[PDB]
């Protein structure tokens, strides 16, 4: 089961500041330590700091600009990282890692999205894909799910709850006029569908909201 | 601090050979490195420890050498899943770094894309809006152009493109291209159609639908 | 049982305790010290074995004032349970030379 | 005397396995590591393995594709590497050495040849090759023997089993249609021929043949 559970994301005013959450589960030890790592996107990892819980003791990468603060709760088993004064230099991905103290990061968190704009934050209009009715067909055919006019990153998106993952692409969202955009492509026997269902279940954590869209050929 | 040097940082190999990832250290760390695998959008996760220790549950393929400040990390017989990015981390000194990751791409054989267009959705047009979506799927190499054609005269307009990476389930790319006009602009045309150029055939693969 | 057997034998479980808990305060007080290798706890208790015998092979070693307080305390408690081992075993010996000789 | 005693040659066919043997002679202490190691044609030594047959511990060189198991049989002072599914990569001469765990390899077997094929195996050829009725001489005359049609490699040829070692060359095998051919050549006082009689001795290790072929002139 997941060892460390965190936030899927995370929308920051320029300016303001956040406080990302890293609950553990599992064996606990008082000798833990939990460790945060900065990704940007299309980068590295950069290790940003860490704390041992059981004391309360936090260290930080000296290197780069302090932007993060660490604390914890040791009854809730939850770890903390306070970023202040962010500009858009801050937006990444942050995980949050446990190391039995013997040095290497034996489990991951799912990371959160750390968004930092003026921007609000919007649901997404979710569309169906089925074929054009002259659209001809071999022993597979393709439908999918428009995704657009949301903000911000990430969405995940998933079809028939996750019990279909073979012939799945989710293409990179693309950014206009402050909304993102994306498309999943999904592609099954041609005979299996429409007799057996094909649903997309998109799930958006900055407005909290997971929608289904079934897709059924056209009139 | 020490410096973790990962280079090159893009490994291209061909399906089933055997491939090498370096990892130089600024000065000697004993065995204190440890290996990460980072798949798109994934979190990473854990392959080698101590330069060479076995973790449960990864592929007996992987494995690691090395000590001082030279290290290997190893596939026998690479395969689509693999497709990744891999970085190093040293615990030897406080504070703990990484490398700056090497990424690794098969180069499996050509595949012609296979095109699908999508008319807009009821749904969509009751909103006012009309996005016709076109996927150019399973293909390689990943140099590909879309070109859109509406009542048989080209479109540029509108259009936006999105390229995944490399797939990790068959080693190939996929791209969408999708045209977003308004309710009007839309019912003001008859047929729209998309074209794939790619390597794999001097002529275009074209697809079309038309709006009644 | 005889005093110098017992103070001996409080005087082992106390060194393991401090050998343990050192190892834990080493890494601690180590760890956010630019440099610093004594910062995973297996290598940490390794260190404290060194400490503690004196041994000195001279691959590990504190670069903080805390790193270095802990160290300390491990010497000390090594040098005098070794020491009071010896003691010990002297104790043991000036008693049986008595017996052997009569008295 | 011989130290330490391989098998002159192995033949594997791709994908299988084989077991190398080195059995040991001389002083023997409870102290000693017999090691393996690995040479392609054309190219240095490699270190494969080590292991220690008092104890049963052995060790292998990590930064290679691990093709090797080695155990050992004190009760026949006998030392085993199992090769397991191999390749064209896997042909190379395979020597063991004895190190009195002071760092040196002290003494080394004559390797045994692993080849890694399809083909069959086939005992060599030998005909004879002595001058034409109008070849001139001088001090010296020239003999030789041909070993053709053989498979795999190796073939050692001596002269009048070894007796006659100067004054010979034995030139490198030609491969063609999954088969081996070389000639060895030999040069005695031309006085001394045919009065002194000269054999040549051709031994083949896959095929456990060992023929002789007496030089003698042409009628
Ligand atoms: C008696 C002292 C023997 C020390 C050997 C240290 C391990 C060296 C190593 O290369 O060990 C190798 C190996 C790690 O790769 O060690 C392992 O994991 C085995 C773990 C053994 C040490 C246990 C951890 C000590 C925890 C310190 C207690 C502080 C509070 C907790
Ligand atoms: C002798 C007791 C020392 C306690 C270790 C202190 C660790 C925290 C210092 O930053
Ligand atoms: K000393
Ligand atoms: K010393
Ligand atoms: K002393």
């Amino acid at each position: 089961q997941v060892q460390l559970q965190q936030p899927g994301a995370e929308l920051v005013k320029p300016g303001a500041s956040v406080k990302l959450s890293c609950k553990a589960s599992g064996y606990t030890f008082t000798s833990d330590w939990i460790h945060w790592v900065k990704q940007r996107p299309g980068h590295g990892l950069e290790w940003i700091g860490e704390i041992i819980p059981s004391y309360g003791r936090a260290n930080y990468n000296e290197k780069i600009q302090k932007k993060a603060t660490l604390t914890a709760d040791k009854s809730s088993s939850t770890a903390f990282m306070q970023l202040s004064s962010l500009t858009s230099e801050d937006s990444a991905v942050y995980y949050c890692a446990r190391e039995r103290g013997d040095g290497y990061f034996a489990v991951w968190g799912a990371g959160t999205t750390v968004t930092v704009s003026s921007a609000k934050t919007t649901p997404p209009s979710v569309y169906p894909l089925a074929p054009g009715s002259a659209a001809q067909t071999n022993s597979m055919v393709t439908l999918g799910c428009l995704v657009k006019g949301y903000f911000p990153e990430p969405v995940t998106v998933t079809w028939n709850s996750g019990s279909l993952s073979s012939g799945v692409h989710t293409f990179p969202a693309v950014l206009q006029s402050d909304l993102y955009t994306l498309s999943s492509s999904v592609t099954v026997p041609s005979s299996s569908w429409p007799s057996e269902t094909v649903t997309c279940n998109v799930a958006h954590p900055a407005s909290s909201t997971k929608v289904d869209k079934k897709i059924v050929p056209r009139d | 601090d020490i410096l973790l040097t990962q280079s090159p940082a893009i490994l291209s190999v061909s399906p089933g050979e055997r491939v090498s990832f370096s990892c130089r250290a600024s000065q000697s760390i004993g065995t204190d490195i440890h290996w990460y695998q980072q798949r798109t959008n994934g979190s990473p996760r854990l392959l080698i420890k101590y330069a060479s220790e076995s973790i449960s549950g990864i592929p007996s393929r992987f494995s690691g050498s090395g000590s001082g400040t030279d290290f290997t990390l190893s596939i026998n017989s690479v395969e689509s899943e693999d497709i990744a990015n891999y970085y190093c981390q040293q615990s030897n000194r406080w504070p703990f770094t990484f490398g700056s990751g090497t990424k690794l791409e098969i180069k499996r054989a050509d595949a012609a894309p296979t095109v699908s267009i999508f008319p807009p959705s009821s749904e969509q047009l009751t909103s006012g809006g009309a996005s016709v979506v076109c996927f150019l799927n399973n293909f390689y190499p990943k140099d590909i152009n879309v070109k859109w054609k509406i009542d048989g005269s080209e479109r540029q307009n509108g259009v936006l493109n999105s390229w995944t990476d490399q797939d990790s389930k068959d080693s190939t790319y996929s791209m969408s291209s999708t045209l977003t006009l308004t309710k009007d602009e839309y019912e003001r045309h008859n047929s729209y159609t998309c074209e794939a150029t790619h390597k794999t055939s001097t002529s275009p693969i074209v697809k079309s639908f038309n709006r009644n | 049982s005889a005093l110098h057997w017992r103070a001996a034998g409080a005087a082992t479980v106390l060194l393991v305790i401090v050998l343990l808990a050192g190892s834990y305060l080493a890494v601690l007080a180590e760890r956010g010290a630019p440099g610093a290798q004594l910062i995973t706890y297996p290598r940490a208790l390794w260190w404290s074995v060194e400490t503690a015998t004196t041994v000195g092979y001279g691959d590990l070693y504190p670069v903080t004032l805390w790193g270095r307080l802990v160290a300390v305390v491990v010497m000390v408690a090594g040098i005098t349970s070794f020491g009071l081992v010896t003691a010990a075993l002297a104790t043991w010996f000036v008693g049986r030379e008595q017996e052997r000789a009569g008295h």
